[PDB]
């Protein structure tokens, strides 16, 4: 999965 | 409201001591409380909150996509009936994490998001509302789905619209709204092109203002500006 | 009994996925409308209900240690007033745990133990007694401290003297068994030398029976043997 | 803490 904050 | 009866002070000190037992549906109702005391949050307490409920619907999130891929391979040619079973847990993850961000929705539209002014807690806010409705539009097949994944779309566009007029390219919240809106593009949106166009236009903005920044706020922009770069790497 | 409704297979079949979802909570409940079922359970399912509600309590004891501690430097010398919040959530954390124990033993003598005739069963159900009311003594300061001490001690002797006329030494039950009854002795009955003379013995008992063993049952024992001489590396 | 399982 891409990273998100 | 369960947490009602207890003071604000006390809220949020429970959420530190919570955070630091790793206890993070508890972080999320002492929040939940402090939040439905009325008064706008600061900093700080923003982020507790944001803190608390990623933790939980991360979770939910990580649970609900083991059940759903064993769910897909229990449906494929060739596979023995296993029964209802796998898909009613599959549902009853779902409608609790629907329910998370039905909560934290809640809490923005009554009424974190009419009271917040300032480009710091407005765009932290309308950041948190596209974020929860990407997380329902990850799990959505309905009649709905259109218009969750625009819910979030809308929230995330004013938060970019406001990130752009009022912060630096710089500024982490902006850089994490982007980073996400990002993400949206590519995995609910089904718009790669977009997603892959932000991110390296938010990098290279954000690199040519570092030169502004003291150490420590070069340390936080830069924190988000290599996840920026780790998604296009994983994405080209 | 909210699972009252729920096939016993079917509570089965969910616990089996909420522990690939890592969702142990929802497999504790799973496991306990199992036994609430009123049939005795197999091996598989005995450490399926061990497996959900040692995640969960031990989530809670960390949760409990991570707060006792901050507790406790909040009542040394020359620290600041922060008002009765550590205390009021290190106690709600800890009611929280008794209340775990207190399910697990209620199941335990709500039937499993009455009807549990076979020494892989009845000593594996007099290890999770002895374990939850070691878990209880962790936590207790009172009138009843002793006695809940007594109760753990209790168990685990009941569970000893079984597992040593009806099961090889090399059992992984007996085991781990030994394991945990060692570290009742050492941190809950201030008896290190009586924790440090049942480790050594059980590994060696164990070791002289390895001889006898296929290559998978050689696995499982040898498993256990390990932790029990890293304890004893911590404790000589 | 000590190992126990
Ligand atoms: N308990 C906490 N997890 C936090 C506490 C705080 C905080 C503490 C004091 C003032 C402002 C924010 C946080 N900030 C964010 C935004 C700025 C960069 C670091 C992450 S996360
Ligand atoms: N889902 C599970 N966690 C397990 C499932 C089983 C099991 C599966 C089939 C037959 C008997 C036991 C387990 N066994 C124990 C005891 C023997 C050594 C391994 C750990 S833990
Ligand atoms: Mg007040
Ligand atoms: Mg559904
Ligand atoms: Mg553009
Ligand atoms: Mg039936
Ligand atoms: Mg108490
Ligand atoms: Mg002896």
């Amino acid at each position: 999965f891409p990273a998100t904050v | 409201g369960a947490m009602g009866s207890m003071e604000r002070a006390s809220l949020i000190q429970k959420a530190k001591l919570a955070e630091q037992a790793e206890r993070y549906e508890d972080m999320a109702a002492f929040m939940k409380g402090a939040v439905e005391k009325g008064e706008e949050l600061s900093c700080e307490e923003r982020n507790l909150l944001s803190v608390a409920y990623k933790n939980v619907v991360g979770g939910q999130r990580a649970a609900w996509r083991v059940l759903s891929s064993i769910e897909q391979k229990s449906n494929e040619e060739g596979s023995e009936e296993k029964g209802p079973e796998v898909r009613e847990y599959r549902e009853k993850v779902e409608t609790e994490l629907q329910g998370v961000c039905d909560t934290v929705l809640g809490l923005l539209d009554s009424h974190l998001i009419k009271e917040a002014g300032d480009a710091e807690s407005r765009v932290f806010y309308l950041k948190m509302k596209g974020d929860y409705y990407r997380y329902l539009a990850e799990v959505a097949t309905g009649d709905d789905k259109k218009r969750i994944i625009d819910s979030a779309r809308s929230a995330y566009q004013e938060a970019m619209d406001i990130s752009k007029k009022e912060m630096p390219p710089t500024n982490p919240i902006r850089l994490g709204l982007a980073l996400n809106f990002s993400v949206f593009h590519y995995e609910i949106a089904n718009s790669p092109e977009e997603a892959i166009s932000l991110a390296k236009t938010t990098f290279d903005e954000a690199m040519a203002d570092l030169h502004t920044l003291s150490e420590d706020s070069y340390k936080d922009s830069t924190l988000i500006m290599q996840l920026l770069r780790d998604n296009l790497t994983l994405w080209t």
